[PDB]
């Protein structure tokens, strides 16, 4: 259990602003074709 | 060892807090909101004698499969409403079903701890029997591989042609209720009765990340179309959007008028809308970015048990305990 | 078109399946390990007065049963077997019965309560609950057994009035009148359902 | 002392009651269908639909008759209107009685022997029974047309029924006796079945007993004078019989039964009222 | 993260809850005697309503909950390990899997020796 936490704590994390921008860009790009 | 676990938990929480500088709601404040979405029922499918427990759309966007309490697995042609197949099950306690991407195989399972796989060329083709608890969800990777999740706190990757458990995924502390496969078909997620979702690597077989922000059992899970986020629905009447790269919760979809859990979660084709099936006999369509309820789907006489969105996004199929399956457009 | 013909054939098969399915009464058998549930997934099918009963006993999964119990929402009745001999584990049985009775998804299912191993209780009484001292037996047919029955009925009538009913029964290890009691209780349950439908409850 | 106001008030009350009954019945059938076959709900739906349609058609024809100043000569050259009005009256009278009798029979079966009712009946038999009752009612209505005789216009100059104010051959007597006997048999079967159900329930029980008593009393009180008068007319030659006022104070006391059926069967329950 | 930290061990056992809305769930106090299995001890609802105790501790124990401080107190006056457990779902008047070997929403527990 401790080894799993140690492994999960040793990753690189991307700032929330970049993730939100990517989600917004994907939604804007693909909104034109969505039938709903 | 408990003190060390607390130390790494605190370190993870601190890193997550430092990584989060802004919020999704703050960014999604200058964009136009989605107008009032009113989706009408175009087709209704009848024939199930009892409550429908699960369903799965086909990869051809036309045929679908639905399993009911009467031990019936019915494959419908959605366009003309005409029934294509009807398979009787050995046990009438089915909890899930699946449709192979090639459209040749169909899998189900339930309280018998058996993953039954039928060949549509309808005789049973395989019985994967390695689990200790009830099988809650099974998804098809290929005609020779399948991924299942059981109530014994484990997931599994089975090779169909042999019938053996190629890989086993452990780490959950409660019954696993749902799983979703990434579009790349190399990573997936699993939600359990532990208020924690986890990300598994299919090839590696080890858990990469765990996201825990919920408060109660997670009943459903779905993956973002671009493969870098996922939304989970739980028993605390909330949905939550988690991001893979930021490894943190992004938005919470809930209103101060719902006191019932979510039994099904799915996205739209572009991901702008998030559809959540509730136990209040109705479904809600949220704006996945603005976190505002854009619409309500009503017309079911019992709780919505399964909900799915067509591959091309032209329809949404909801199956409830009212023994009726409704297609909305 | 052949597709419509196949649909019609499947519809006829489903009508026949509905006809056979509506005539079989499904029951769920629950109880602790010490309680003799066997003597009363394992599926046992029996026939009483040309009526078919199918009782399912689930014992293959783990002890966390708040999720797979929802699969038994439309069951006709829950046959709940309690080992009335063991006083130490009696409170555990009471808690299980209360959780079953007050469940949201099982708030409309009646419970046929069997109090097994009455011979052991009778032997034990003849040479845990402080409330037993200030208790007197009611004017019923022919004290500890009636006390336990009242303890279960207190939870039974505490909540859910007019939605479902609890039917106590005193069964020995060699009592063969269990099928008749199950049939009578199912008949009363069907009568209650008909009455509720006829009054638009 | 005859006016269209009676007709229009009976019309509007009947349509309003039946519309509310149909709405609440649809809601209740949606709620109750996914627990068992709702035979009682289906039979009540048939009853309220029949009452609604009969009220609408017969009242519309009566209003048309009143509006034409009872000038029955110059609008029915072939007397097709009289035949249609008589057919509608006979159907709207016979169908509710038989439907009530069948509902009472089904309720008695489902109360006295519930397990046999649930296992060996199914909804297909109920649908066939309802359709057969409707077809039998329409066939008995069509019988005079299918024969040689035709519906005559009654002495009130406002409705068409069997040939009463005349000493005709055996055909008119046969038809009058047939209608009266069918009505009395339906009333007796309903009374017996409701009494059996109430006796069994006495030994939600109070609500059912009260509803059964109300059904029995309403049906008997509001349907006995009309059938008794028709029996007296048929058995006699109308030389020593009743007058037009009694017949009219019996068409108008039947119409009240038709109005009160949806109130007494559905809308008066505690769950519906709340 | 659903966290329930127990402390204490007449006694005044305390259970501090974090990670969820405290005044929305029905709480239980459970014990495990050494060499035995889990046994339910006491139960309190979400608003100080009807309180349940096991037969052996009726009257002798008291249980309270401070919703403002999001804490659960058990005042006692046998030797066992005590836990505070939560109902799986909110807005519900029943706890199903509280007395289980592996429960996800149960605290670590404190030892009490007499
Ligand atoms: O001119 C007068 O005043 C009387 C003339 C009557 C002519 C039509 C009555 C109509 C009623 C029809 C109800 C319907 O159920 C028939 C009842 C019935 C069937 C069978 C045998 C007896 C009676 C409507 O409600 C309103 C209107 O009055």
């Amino acid at each position: 259990l401790v080894e799993q936490l140690k492994m999960e704590a040793n990753i690189d994390r991307i700032k929330v602003s970049k993730a939100a921008a990517d989600l917004m860009a994907y939604c804007e790009a693909h909104a034109k074709e969505d039938p709903l | 060892l408990r003190q060390e676990a607390e130390q790494l938990k605190n370190q993870i929480r601190d890193a997550r807090k430092a990584c989060a500088d802004a919020t999704l709601s703050q960014i999604t404040n200058n964009i136009d909101p989605v107008g009032r979405i009113q989706m009408r029922t175009r087709r209704t499918l009848r024939g199930h004698l009892a409550k429908i427990y699960a369903m799965h759309w086909g990869t051809d966007s036309r045929l679908l499969v639905s399993a009911s309490q009467d031990g019936k697995l019915i494959i419908w042609d959605s366009y003309t409403t005409n029934k294509v197949h009807a398979i009787p099950l050995r046990s009438s306690w089915v909890m899930t079903c699946a449709y192979a991407p090639s459209g040749n195989y169909v899998a189900c399972g339930g309280l018998d701890n058996i993953c039954s796989i039928y060949n549509l060329k309808v005789r049973v083709s395989r019985e994967l029997a390695g689990h200790t608890g009830y099988l809650s969800c099974c998804r098809f990777l290929d005609d020779n591989q399948i991924v299942t999740s059981s109530g014994d706190t484990t997931c599994a990757l089975w090779d169909i042609e042999t019938g053996q458990q190629t890989t086993t995924f452990t780490g959950h502390t409660g019954d696993v209720m749902s799983l979703s496969l990434a579009p790349d078909t190399r990573l997936f997620v699993s939600g359990a009765c532990d208020a924690s979702a986890k990300l598994w690597d299919v090839r590696e077989g080890m858990c990469r990340q765990t996201f825990t922000g919920h408060e109660s059992d997670i009943n459903a899970i779905c993956f973002f179309p671009n493969g870098n986020a996922f939304a989970t629905g739980s028993d605390d009447a909330t949905c939550r959007l988690f991001d893979l790269r930021a490894d943190q919760e992004l938005m919470t979809y809930s209103h101060d008028n719902i006191i019932c859990g979510i039994t099904s979660v799915s996205f739209s084709k572009s991901g702008r809308l998030l559809l959540a099936g509730y136990d209040d006999f109705n479904c809600n369509v949220w704006d996945a970015l603005k976190a505002d309820r854009a619409g309500v789907l009503a017309g079911h006489d019992n709780r919505v048990s399964c909900l799915g969105v067509t591959d091309d996004g032209m329809a949404v199929a909801t199956g409830s305990w009212d023994s009726f399956l409704k297609i909305w457009n | 078109k052949a597709a419509v013909e196949r649909s019609k054939m499947i519809e006829k098969q489903l009508q026949k399946d509905k006809q056979v399915y509506r005539a079989t009464h499904r029951l769920l058998l629950l109880g602790a390990d010490n309680s003799g549930k066997s003597t009363i997934i394992f599926e046992t099918k029996f026939q009483v007065d040309k009526v078919n009963f199918h009782m399912f006993d689930v014992g293959g999964q783990r002890d966390e049963r708040r999720k797979w119990i929802q699969c038994f929402n439309d069951v006709t009745a829950i046959i709940f077997v309690v080992d009335s001999s063991d006083y130490n584990r009696l409170q555990e049985a009471l808690n299980d019965f209360k959780s079953i009775w007050n469940n949201r998804w099982l708030r409309t299912i009646s419970v046929i309560l069997f109090l097994n191993k009455q011979d052991l209780l009778a032997e034990k009484v003849l040479a845990y609950f402080p409330e037993f001292a200030r208790y007197t037996t009611p004017e019923d047919a022919t004290r500890a057994k009636y006390f336990i029955r009242d303890e279960f009925l207190r939870i039974s009538t505490a909540s859910g009035d007019g939605r479902h009913y609890c039917y106590p029964h005193f069964t020995c290890a060699v009592d063969t009148e269990n099928a008749r009691r199950i049939f009578n209780d199912c008949k009363d349950i069907i009568l209650q359902m008909n009455l509720r439908e006829y009054n638009l409850v | 002392r005859l006016s269209v106001f009676f007709s229009v008030i009976f019309m509007t009350v009947g349509i309003l009651s039946n519309s509310l009954a149909i709405a609440i019945l649809m809601k209740a059938y949606q709620r109750f269908r996914q627990k068992s076959k709702a035979s009682f709900l289906l039979l009540a739906s048939g009853l309220v639909i029949t009452d609604f349609f009969g009220h609408l058609i017969n009242g519309a024809i009566a209003v048309f008759v009143y509006a034409s100043d009872k000038e029955w000569i110059r609008f029915d050259q072939s007397n097709v209107l009289c035949s249609i009005f008589g057919i509608c009256m006979v159907f709207s009278g016979l169908c509710p009685l038989l439907l009530g009798s069948v509902m009472a029979i089904e309720r008695c079966i489902g109360v006295t022997k519930p397990i046999f009712h649930s296992t060996k009946i199914t909804s297909k038999h109920v649908k066939m029974m309802l359709s057969g009752v409707c077809l039998f009612a329409v066939f008995i209505a069509l019988l005079p047309i299918l024969g040689h005789r035709d519906y005559k216009i009654q002495a009130s100059r406002t409705w068409c029924f069997y040939n009463t104010e005349d000493i005709k051959d055996w055909e008119d007597r046969f038809y009058l006796l047939l209608f009266s006997f069918l009505g009395l048999l339906a009333l007796g079967v309903s009374l017996l079945c409701n009494a059996i159900t109430g006796i069994t329930l006495l030994r939600h029980h109070l609500e059912m007993v009260i509803q059964l008593l109300a059904i029995m009393c309403v049906s008997c009180i509001c349907w006995s004078p009309f059938l008794v008068t028709m029996a007296n007319i048929g058995i006699n030659g109308n030389h020593s019989l009743e007058t037009c006022e009694t017949t009219l104070f019996a068409l108008r006391m039947a119409t009240w039964n038709q109005i009160l059926d949806p109130w007494v069967y559905i809308l008066l329950r505690k769950a519906v009222l709340k | 993260q659903v966290q329930l930290q127990e402390s204490g061990g007449s006694l005044r056992l305390s259970c501090a809850a974090s990670g969820f809305t405290f005044s929305n769930y029905k709480m239980n106090w459970v014990r495990q005697a050494p060499g035995k299995g889990l046994e339910w001890v006491s139960d309190i609802s979400q608003s100080g309503a009807s309180i349940s105790y096991t037969g052996s501790v009726k009257g002798r124990f008291t249980i309270s909950r401070d919703n403002a401080k999001n804490t659960l107190y058990l005042q006692m006056n046998d030797t066992a390990v005590y836990y505070c457990a939560r109902c799986p779902a909110p807005f519900t008047p029943f706890c199903f899997d509280v007395t289980s070997t592996t429960y996800a929403y149960r605290g670590q527990g404190t030892q009490v020796t007499v």
